[PDB]
C-alpha cells in the first residue's frame, strides 16, 4: 500500500523525474489535511463500537430477513462475522483515510473479497448497504468535512464490491 | 512422565546476526516428553551444549499415565 | 551566449514516456510491497512479564492471526490458551511451543 | 498413519523450521524464490482469504520422469562418444591374434 | 513514509491507531512544509550538485577515469554522474517522506549485488556519496544540514 | 531426477529387463562424454561470474528500458534479481550437462517459471535474450563442442520459457 | 512514555534514533512544563470532578444506583467514585507520560475480566468516563482541553 | 523498560497518589535534562562506528592475546561476535541515557549474560575493561558534561558484567 | 572436511552411510597423500609466497603503504603481511582438508565486519590474496596450482 506522499514519491520514480511544481502542491495538499485526517481517526477510533452499533442496527432493520432464520447473518457465530467484516471496513477506511489513498482498500480488503462472498452465499447488495450505513453514522460523528472525505473510501469500498 | 525442564545454551557458527540473539542461546523451556528425543536431536544438530534437564511434571517408572 | 548543454548524465537516466495506464503498472510490477510492509514478531525481550506486557499481548494476538489466519473472538481463544498464554508470559516456554 | 498431532509435530519438527523462526518469532509468508513454482503457489495460499476457495492449489506434481520424443542419442557430442566407442572396439579386435 | 509505517504497524496488530502513532503524525505533518522547502532547495541544483561532487570524488579517485578504470571515458562518467544523480533524487524523496524507507527501498537492498556485477567499486560510491553530502550540505543552512546529512550518513553505511 | 544413467535404467525398469547390448552401449557412449562433461562444468564454474557479468551486460545493453527508471531491472532488488535469476539458469544449465539429461530443467527450473514472471510482470522475452547472451559467453570458454553441447541446455530453458 | 516509545521503536530495528524521533522527544520535552501545568489543574480540582462526574454518571443512569444496580448502596456507590479517582488519576498520568501507556497498564489490560467479576457493567463504565471527559475539560483552555480530551477518548473506546 | 518519568509515575502508582510538589519537581528535572541527553544521543549516533573503533582498538591494544590464536576474540567469526557485543553495549548505553534511567540495562542486555558468556568462555574481566574503553572514547565526543552522564550507565553495565 | 559432511548427511537422515558415500570417502583418502605433499610444499615456502605475494601487493596498491593508506608504517605493513600469513595458512589447512570449510570457519565468516572496523580495504584483500594466489601457483607444478588456486579463488569471493 502507499499513501499520499509515497503516490508522489513513486509516480515520480518510475517516472525518474525530480519533483516537479506539481508534485510540491500534491505534498502541500496532503500535509494541509493532514491535521483533519489525525483528528478524524482518533475520532472514529474511540468511536469504533458506537458507528458499528447504529450501522448494524440500520442494516438489521432495513433488511430483517438477515438475522432471522434463513438469512445469511442468522446465527450467534453468523451475526459475529457480520460484525466483524462491518469492523474491518471501518478500520480499513480509516486506514485509507489517514493515508489519503484507496491503495490499501485494494491491496488489503477488496482483493478476493467478492469471489469469497460468493463462495461463502455472503449478499453482497446487503454488504454494500451495511457500508453505506457507517457511511451515515460515520459522518455524523466526525462532522462534514471530515465526513466526506471518510465518505470517498466508503463509496469506494462501496463500488469495489458492487 | 510427560515433562522436561531443559536448559540448553546454542552457541553460533554459521554467522553473526545483527540480532541480538541473547533470546535464543541460553534458555530454559519445558519440553513433553515425547518431544525430548527430537528436541535433544535438534540441540545436538546445531551445536549447542545441553546444561541440563529435569524431571517436573511426571514421577520416572510410572507405567500408566504416561 | 556562453551556451549550456544538458548533461550527459541527465540523458543517461531518464525514462521512456509513459502514460497512467503504464505508470500504473510500472508501480505494482515485482514481488508485492507486503513482503517489506509488514512486520515480524519474535520474542526478542527476556525480561519479567511484569514489564513489556503490551508487546507479548501483541505477539500472541500475532500468532493467533499467523496459525488461524485472522482474530478468533468469537471462538474464545483467549481462554482456550489462557494457561498457554500464561506459561508464554512467565517464559516457560518459547514461541515455537506456543505455536 | 498417525493423524494430525503427528503430522503437525512433523512440520514443527523439521529443520527447516528451526532454521527459518528458530524458537523466538512467529511463522510468516516467506515469498519463497526457490524451490521452481513455490513462489506462486504459496502466492496463490497467501493472496486468498478465509475459506475464499476449498480447492486443492497443488494437487501434486506432473512426474518428469520420461518425455516424449528428443531421445538426445542424436546430441552431437553423443554421436561423438559413439564414434569413439568404435575405434575402442577396432582396437580390442586388433588386440586378438592376426589369424 | 511515517504514515504507511504507523498504519502498516497498527494493521499488523489489527488494531486502530493509537494516539502516540496519531501525535505521531500530527508532528510528522507540522513538518511538511519545512521538509518540501529543504527538498525543493536540492531539487533546483541537482546539476551542480551532480557536477560538484563528481569533480571532488574524481580528484579523490583519479584511477576511476583513468584508462582501464569503471568511469573511464565520456559515457561511462556519465553514467556514473548518472548513479549520483539517481541517489541524489532518492534522498530528496526520502527527505519528503519523512525516513529512509524510499532510499531503502529503490536503492540499497542488493546494491553490494548490483554493484560487485557491474565490477564498480564500493569505496569509490563511498566517496561519491560523501562528496554528494558535503556539496549538498553546503547549500543548506545548520537545522537543515544535518537532516539531510542524516540520509547521506544512511545511504554512505549501506554501501560500506 | 534423472540423469543418463538413471534415464536408461527406468526405461529398461519399465518393461521389466535385463540390460541389453543397446542399453550397455548407451552406457558406454555416457561414460565416453563423462571427462567432457566434468571439464566443461568446472570451466563455467570457475567462470560463472565473468558470464553472468557479459551476458547482463551485452542484454541491458540491447534493453536498455529495463535498467531506466521504471523498467523491470530498475532498483537495486530487481537487478540483484534478475541476475540472481541469470545465475539460476546457468546452474541448472550447468546441472543439466553434467547430468547429459534435461529432466532437472523441467523439474527444478521451468516448472511454474511462466507464471511466475507473468504474475510479476518480468518479461519472458528478454529473460530468453538474457539466456541467449549468456549461452554466448559459455560457448566461447567452453569450446566447441561443450559449446554444442552446452547450447541444448541453454536451448531448452529458452523454449520452454517461450 | 513518549521516550520509551522511541526507544522501542529503535531497538525494533535494532538502531540509534532518528532525527526525527529526537525531535519527537525535543517537542515532548519542551511541552513538559505545559503539561505538568495541565496535570496539576486536573489534580488540584479532583474532588469537583469526581463529584460532578459521579452526578451526571447516576442523572444519565439511574438503574446504577436503583435496586439491582452495581452501585446501589452507600458503600457501593463509594467504591464506584473510588474507581472514578483512580481513572482520573491515571489520565493526569499518561498527561505527564505524554501518551497513554500508564493508563493501558494499569487501568485497562484485563479490565473486562476484573469489571465481569464485579457485575460492574462496561456501558456504565464509558459513560462514566465520558461524563468526567466533559467535567474535566471544561476546566482547560482549548488546547489543554483537546489534548485531555484524547486520552479520555481513548479510554473510553479502550473500556467499549 | 522504565524511563524517568515512568519511574514517577510508578512510584506514585504504588502508593496510589496524586502528583504533589515533589514529583512535579523531579519530572522538571528530567525535562531540563532533555535537551542534553537528545543532542548527546544524536551525537553518538553520528558516530558510533567511530567510536567502536577505538574502543576495540583500545581493547586489543591493552590486551593483545584476545586476537592472537588462543584469545577469545581469534577469528573473523569471534572477533565479529567481540565487536557486535561492544556495539549493543554503546546503543544500549545510549537508550539509557536517553530513557534516564537504568533499567532497559538490566531488561534487556544484563538478564542471562553471565550465564551465556561463562557457557562461552567470554572473559568477563576484558569485557569489563572494554566496557571502560568505550566509555573513555565516548566521553572525549559527547562534552564535558554529557560524559559523565553516559559513564553513570557505562559503569552500570560494567558491575552487571562484573 | 569430506568425512564429516559425508557424516552430517547421514545423520540428518538418520541412516548409516551409503555405499556410494563410502566409496565418496575411499576416494577421498586416497587422494590425502596428494594433498598433504601438496600441503608440504606450500608450507615449506611461507617466507617466499609472504615476501613476493606483499612487494606486488604494494607495487600494485601503492595508496596502502602511502601517507593515509591502512598499512602505513611499519607495524601496519607487519600486520598486513601477518594477515597475509594467516591466510595462507588457511589456504594450507583447506589443502588438507579437501575443501573450504576451515578457510570459512576461521577466516570467512564476519571477515567483512572485522575489516570495517579496522578500515582495511576489501579490494586491498583480494588483491593480496589474488598475488599470493599468483606466487603459490607458480611455485607449484601444472597439477598442483590447478586445486591450490581454487581455495585463493573461493577466498578472494569471500573478500569480494
Ligand atoms: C480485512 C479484509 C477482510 C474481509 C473484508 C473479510 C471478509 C470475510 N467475511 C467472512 C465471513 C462472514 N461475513 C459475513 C457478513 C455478512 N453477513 C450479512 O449477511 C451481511 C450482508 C454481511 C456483512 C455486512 C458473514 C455472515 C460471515 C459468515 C459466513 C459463514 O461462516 O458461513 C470471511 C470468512 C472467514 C472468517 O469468518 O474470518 C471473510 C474472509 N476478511 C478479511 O480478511
Ligand atoms: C543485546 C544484548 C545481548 C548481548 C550484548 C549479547 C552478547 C552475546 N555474545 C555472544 C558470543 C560472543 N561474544 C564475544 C565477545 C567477547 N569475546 C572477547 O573476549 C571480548 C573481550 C569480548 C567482547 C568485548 C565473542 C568472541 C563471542 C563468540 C563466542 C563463541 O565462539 O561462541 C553471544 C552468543 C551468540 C552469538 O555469537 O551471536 C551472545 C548472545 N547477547 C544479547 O542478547
Ligand atoms: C531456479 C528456477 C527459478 C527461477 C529462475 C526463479 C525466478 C524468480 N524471479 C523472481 C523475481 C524477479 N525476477 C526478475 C528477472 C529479471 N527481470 C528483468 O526484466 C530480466 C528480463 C529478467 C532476468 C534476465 C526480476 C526483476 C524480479 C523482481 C524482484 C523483486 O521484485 O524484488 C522470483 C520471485 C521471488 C524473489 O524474487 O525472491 C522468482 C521465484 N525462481 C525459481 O525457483
Ligand atoms: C535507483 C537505484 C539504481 C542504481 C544506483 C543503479 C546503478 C547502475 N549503474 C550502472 C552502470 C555504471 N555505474 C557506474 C558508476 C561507478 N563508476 C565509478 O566507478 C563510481 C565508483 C561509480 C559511481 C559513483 C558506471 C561507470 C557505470 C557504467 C558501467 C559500464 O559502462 O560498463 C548500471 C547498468 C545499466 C545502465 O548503465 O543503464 C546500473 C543499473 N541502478 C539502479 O536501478
Ligand atoms: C585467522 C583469521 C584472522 C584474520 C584474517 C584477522 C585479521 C586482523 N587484522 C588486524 C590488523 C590489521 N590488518 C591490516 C592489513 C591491511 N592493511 C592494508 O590495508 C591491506 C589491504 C591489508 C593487508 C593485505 C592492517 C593495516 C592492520 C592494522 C589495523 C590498525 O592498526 O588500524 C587485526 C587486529 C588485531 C591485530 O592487529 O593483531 C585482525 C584481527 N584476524 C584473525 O583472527
Amino acid at each position: 500500500m502507499q499513501d499520499a506522499i509515497t503516490s508522489v514519491i513513486n509516480t515520480y520514480d518510475v517516472q525518474g523525474k525530480y519533483f516537479d511544481t506539481s508534485a510540491f502542491d500534491k505534498l502541500k495538499a496532503y500535509y494541509a489535511t493532514g491535521e483533519l485526517r489525525v483528528r478524524a481517526a482518533g475520532t472514529i477510533s474511540a468511536n469504533a463500537a458506537t458507528i458499528i452499533k447504529e450501522a448494524s442496527a440500520k442494516l438489521f432493520s432495513n433488511q430483517p430477513d438477515l438475522v432471522r432464520p434463513g438469512g445469511n447473518a442468522y446465527t450467534t457465530r453468523r451475526y459475529a462475522a457480520c460484525v466483524r467484516d462491518m469492523d474491518y471496513f471501518l478500520r480499513y477506511a480509516t486506514y485509507a483515510m489517514l493515508a489519503g489513498d484507496t491503495s490499501i482498500l485494494d491491496e488489503r480488503v477488496l482483493n478476493g473479497l467478492k469471489e469469497t462472498y460468493n463462495s461463502l452465499g455472503v449478499p453482497i447488495s446487503s454488504t454494500v448497504q451495511g457500508i453505506q450505513a457507517m457511511k451515515e453514522v460515520t459522518g455524523s460523528l466526525v462532522g462534514s468535512g471530515a465526513a466526506k472525505e471518510m465518505g470517498v473510501y466508503f463509496d469506494y469500498l462501496s463500488s469495489g464490491l458492487s | 512422565t510427560r515433562l522436561f525442564k531443559v536448559t540448553a545454551l546454542i552457541p553460533s557458527y554459521k554467522k553473526v546476526r545483527g540480532g541480538r540473539e541473547l533470546q535464543n542461546t541460553y534458555f530454559t523451556k519445558l519440553v513433553e516428553y515425547d518431544r525430548w528425543f527430537a528436541e535433544q536431536q535438534r540441540i545436538q544438530k546445531q551445536g549447542g551444549k545441553i546444561l541440563s534437564v529435569k524431571m517436573v511434571a511426571g514421577k520416572p517408572g510410572l507405567n500408566t499415565g504416561v | 551566449p556562453s551556451f549550456e548543454e544538458t548533461p550527459k548524465f541527465i540523458e543517461k537516466g531518464t525514462a521512456p514516456d509513459r502514460a497512467l495506464p503504464q505508470i500504473r503498472s510500472a508501480i505494482n510490477q515485482g514481488v508485492s510491497k507486503k513482503r517489506d510492509q509488514r512486520k515480524i514478531f519474535s520474542t526478542v525481550g527476556i525480561q519479567t512479564s511484569l514489564a513489556s506486557r503490551t508487546e507479548f499481548d501483541a505477539l500472541i494476538r500475532a500468532a493467533y492471526r499467523q496459525v488461524f489466519e485472522r482474530d478468533m473472538d468469537s471462538y474464545r481463544i483467549t481462554e482456550v490458551f489462557s494457561v498457554l498464554e500464561t506459561k508464554l508470559r512467565n517464559r516457560e516456554i518459547t514461541t515455537k511451543e506456543f505455536i | 498413519t498417525q493423524g494430525f498431532k503427528p503430522f503437525i509435530n512433523a512440520i514443527l519438527d523439521s529443520k527447516e523450521y528451526g532454521e527459518v523462526f528458530g524458537d523466538g518469532t512467529v511463522p510468516y509468508n516467506r515469498y519463497p524464490t526457490l524451490p521452481a513454482a513455490n513462489f506462486p503457489n504459496t502466492e496463490i495460499l497467501y493472496n486468498q482469504l478465509t475459506k475464499q476457495s476449498a480447492e486443492v492449489v497443488v494437487p501434486s506434481f506432473k512426474p518428469v520422469t520420461s518425455p516424449r520424443g528428443m531421445d538426445m542419442s542424436q546430441t552431437p557430442l553423443m554421436l561423438q562418444a559413439m564414434g569413439d566407442i568404435a575405434e575402442a572396439e577396432q582396437e580390442v579386435a586388433l588386440q586378438k591374434p592376426l589369424f | 513514509s511515517v504514515v504507511t509505517k504507523a498504519i502498516v504497524s497498527a494493521d499488523a496488530e489489527a488494531r486502530y491507531l493509537s494516539p502516540g502513532e496519531l501525535d505521531r503524525i500530527r508532528g510528522f505533518v507540522s513538518s511538511g512544509e519545512r521538509r518540501l522547502r529543504v527538498a525543493q532547495t536540492l531539487t533546483e541544483s541537482r546539476e551542480r550538485i551532480i557536477k560538484q561532487a563528481g569533480d571532488q570524488l574524481f580528484q579523490k579517485r583519479p584511477d576511476l577515469v583513468s584508462p582501464g578504470g569503471n568511469a573511464y571515458g565520456a559515457e561511462r562518467t556519465a553514467s556514473c554522474l548518472r548513479d549520483l544523480d539517481y541517489y541524489l533524487r532518492l534522498v530528496t524523496f526520502g527527505i519528503v517522506a519523512g525516513d529512509v524507507t524510499p532510499i531503502e527501498e529503490i536503492g540499497v537492498i542488493g546494491v553490494k549485488e548490483m554493484y560487485r556485477n557491474l565490477e564498480v567499486p564500493l569505496p569509490g560510491m563511498v566517496e561519491a556519496v560523501k562528496a554528494m553530502k558535503s556539496v549538498a550540505t553546503g547549500l543548506l543552512s545548520g537545522d537543515d544540514s544535518a537532516e539531510v546529512g542524516y540520509y547521506f550518513d544512511y545511504l554512505a553505511g549501506a554501501l560500506a
